[PDB]
């Protein structure tokens, strides 16, 4: 449902698991490349508890495929993003999202 | 009556973060808007701060700025003949607060001659401010400030991106349709100091002589193909100067329309039209500008790219640039971004942004109660 | 029982539920009330799994407590759930959302109220300066009488685009 494309290598040792607190910078683009949101817009990385339903299914299954420090391309089908409803003002229905993420921190271990 | 105080304490009865300025709540009056020196033009000094504080105009005020600027642009021909010295600027893309540092780096419009290559809207969430400001500037300095048309000064891309949403949000669709009809009056090219062709995009297989730019009917929307499209959309080939093809033009599979032009294509145009270089924008440069290969006849770079949007899209972390050109010396100055107020994606108000998460989590608990 | 009969027929007229449904709500109501005190305490609520790690737990309990006694009796338990009935009206669902941001229950949403409620849900993912700015613009666009506060009518004339009925409904429940 979600594909992980590697940009930059990680350490290949510290990978998130269910329950870990990750800190991720990202930039979200539609299939046409037009951006819809980015943590770098706000100059502050995004934090969440991965693998507990707190974020979309594309993240809850793709972040475990990362390692600390790795840059990646989370490409989520609508069934793993916002679906046939989409986000009312931002994400159109049936949209395939691309999150270019960078795993800056897992729990408290900095990269 | 309930009064809540949260623990150094703070109550709900006042603004929590005070160091951040509040927006301009009140539309300007007739004394604020109209200049005291000329009663037919806005006050640049007031507008600059009013827009800086995220202020807004009356619908009548915005329309007057777009229609009085449009009358000036319409009288100007398609191909401008501007004179040195001059400051040539690249894309600004709705980044109003960087446009403020641009004018400090390039010069005060009263003492300086400007040439923008278009792309004043979209991407940035302050696009109507850049337009209403520069259009007001055109009213004060119509002989010294010249504005050109980019591929975004149309109905096609503004509807596809963020500018049509912004006008609908900060003003009305009447302003938007007024903004689009005003864009159709923008000149398409410029010949600076009888040496450099100044456009937004690039060349075209239908662009042979400058007389072909003079024959364009610029009072329409950019077409799907042809001269008027490629002028605003064409890019230099990736391996420009180092090309592995003897072709003069190739299809632009990156933009989805128009063409790539090659070094041999640029040189032929400069040699036939007795020009020194091509000054354009379009492509964001990490260093704010980019010099392309030098011509075999004059040694001057065949193409120059100028980008004036620093920290493009708030993610690129690139530099901007302006072309301070005199005949003796060519100085390219670079500047860095400036903090701007925050907007939620697509001008979302707070409640549209937060209710889905509230509607989900409140529902999560109610379901958990019904299954004890 | 004449005592319980008065509270039953009363709730059958105000709530969007029916008699048979109110019996099932009384069942789960007593299933949480572990100390049999006739009400639910905040520690009794947070004793549930999904409720504990929920950023809107304290908001939900506060809205259920219509009188403000720190406890949710059955009359309040039924009142809070009625808004989420599939047979419930549109205006009922909007009022529950309004009460999420109206902490002092004074009928208006203020700059401080909005900032505090959001920061609790948002966290550090937004800078404090960024949340204050987007709160400033949201109020001035929604305010139409210049009071600097947001009434329920100004809140409805702003979330008209949002479909709250889909957000605030259970349907299969009860
Ligand atoms: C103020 C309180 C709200 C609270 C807002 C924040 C903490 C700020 C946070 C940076 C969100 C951004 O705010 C600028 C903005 O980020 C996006 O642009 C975006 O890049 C995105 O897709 N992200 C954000 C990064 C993690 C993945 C994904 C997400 O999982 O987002 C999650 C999401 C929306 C889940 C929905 C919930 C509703 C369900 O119905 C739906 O189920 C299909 C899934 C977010 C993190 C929620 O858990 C928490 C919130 O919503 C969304 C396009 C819209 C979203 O604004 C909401
Ligand atoms: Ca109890
Ligand atoms: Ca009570
Ligand atoms: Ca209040
Ligand atoms: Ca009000
Ligand atoms: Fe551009
Ligand atoms: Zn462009």
């Amino acid at each position: 449902g979600v594909t992980v494309e590697n940009i930059k290598e990680g350490n290949g040792v510290d990978k998130p698991v269910k329950g870990d607190n990750v800190t991720i910078h990202y930039v979200g683009t539609l299939l046409d490349g037009s951006k819809f949101d980015s943590s770098r817009d706000r100059g502050t990385p995004f934090v969440c508890r991965i693998g507990q339903g707190q974020v979309i299914r594309g993240w809850d299954e793709g972040v475990p495929q990362l390692s600390l420090g790795e840059k990646a391309n989370l490409i989520c089908t609508p069934d793993y993003a916002y679906g046939a409803r989409g986000f009312p003002p931002v994400i159109p229905p049936n949209s395939t999202l691309k999150f270019e993420v960078e795993l800056l921190k897992v729990n408290s271990k900095r990269a | 009556g309930e009064n809540l105080y949260f623990q150094e304490i703070v109550s709900t009865t006042e603004r929590v973060i005070k160091d951040v300025q509040a927006p301009a709540m009140y539309v300007p009056t007739d004394d604020q808007f109209w200049s005291k020196v000329d009663k037919t033009k806005p006050d640049i000094a007031f507008l600059k701060n009013h827009f800086y504080r995220e202020g807004r105009l009356t619908e009548e005020q915005a329309l007057y700025i777009l229609e009085k600027g449009g009358e000036l642009l319409r009288s100007e021909p398609n191909l401008l003949e501007v004179d040195a010295p001059i400051t040539v600027c690249g894309d600004i893309h709705g980044q109003y607060y960087d446009l403020m540092k641009l004018f400090e780096v390039g010069g005060n419009p009263a003492d300086t001659r400007y040439l923008f290559l278009g792309d004043y809207v979209d991407r940035g969430y302050f696009s109507i401010e850049c337009v209403l400001y520069l259009w007001s500037l055109k009213m004060w300095y119509p002989d010294t400030l010249f504005l050109l048309r980019g591929n975004h000064e149309c109905r096609h891309l503004t509807d596809y991106f963020t500018f049509k949403l912004e006008c609908k949000h900060k003003y009305s669709e009447t302003v938007y349709n007024a903004c689009m009809e005003s864009f159709c009056n923008l000149p398409l090219a410029a010949v600076m100091n009888k040496q450099f062709l100044c456009i937004h995009g690039g060349l075209s297989p239908e662009l042979h002589t400058l007389d072909d730019l003079r024959s364009i009917n610029r009072f329409r929307e950019p077409p799907t193909q042809g001269l008027m499209c490629d002028i605003l959309w064409a890019d230099p080939l990736e391996d420009f100067g180092s090309e592995k093809t003897n072709e003069n033009f190739l299809h632009n599979h990156v933009r989805g329309c128009s063409y790539f032009f090659t070094y041999n294509a640029a040189c032929q145009f400069l040699e036939r039209n007795n020009l020194l270089s091509i000054i354009r924008a379009h492509e964001a440069q990490d260093a704010g500008y980019r010099m392309y290969r030098k011509t075999k006849t004059t040694g001057f770079p065949s193409v120059m790219t100028i980008f004036s949007a620093p920290n493009y899209l708030d993610v690129y972390s690139n530099k901007a640039a302006v072309l301070k050109y005199e005949s003796n010396v060519m100085n390219i100055r670079q500047f860095n971004c400036t903090p701007h107020p925050y907007w939620l994606p697509n001008f979302m108000d707070v409640f549209t942004w937060s209710l889905p998460f509230v509607g989900e989590k409140i529902t999560d608990m109610l379901i958990a109660i019904l299954n004890c | 029982g004449a005592a319980e009969s008065s509270m039953f027929n009363s709730l059958e007229k105000n709530s969007n539920f029916s008699g048979p449904e109110l019996m099932r709500l009384k069942k789960r109501f007593m299933k949480l009330d572990k100390d049999g005190s006739g009400s639910i305490d905040k520690d009794e609520f947070l004793q549930i799994p999904q409720i504990a790690n929920n950023p809107l737990a304290h908001r939900m309990i506060a809205i259920f407590d219509e009188d403000g006694s720190g406890t949710v009796d059955f009359q309040e338990f039924v009142g809070g759930l009625s808004a989420f009935s599939s047979k419930g009206g549109r205006d009922e669902k909007l009022r529950f959302a309004f009460k999420v941001y109206d902490m002092d229950r004074d009928g208006y949403i203020s700059n401080g109220e909005l900032y505090l409620v959001l920061k609790q849900m948002v966290g550090n993912n937004l800078k404090d300066q960024q949340l204050q700015q987007i709160v400033d613009k949201t109020i001035m666009e929604a305010d139409k009488d210049g009071d600097g506060k947001l009434s329920f009518e100004e809140f409805t004339q702003m979330v008209a685009s949002t479909d709250i009925v889909k957000q605030m409904t259970l349907e299969d429940l009860f």
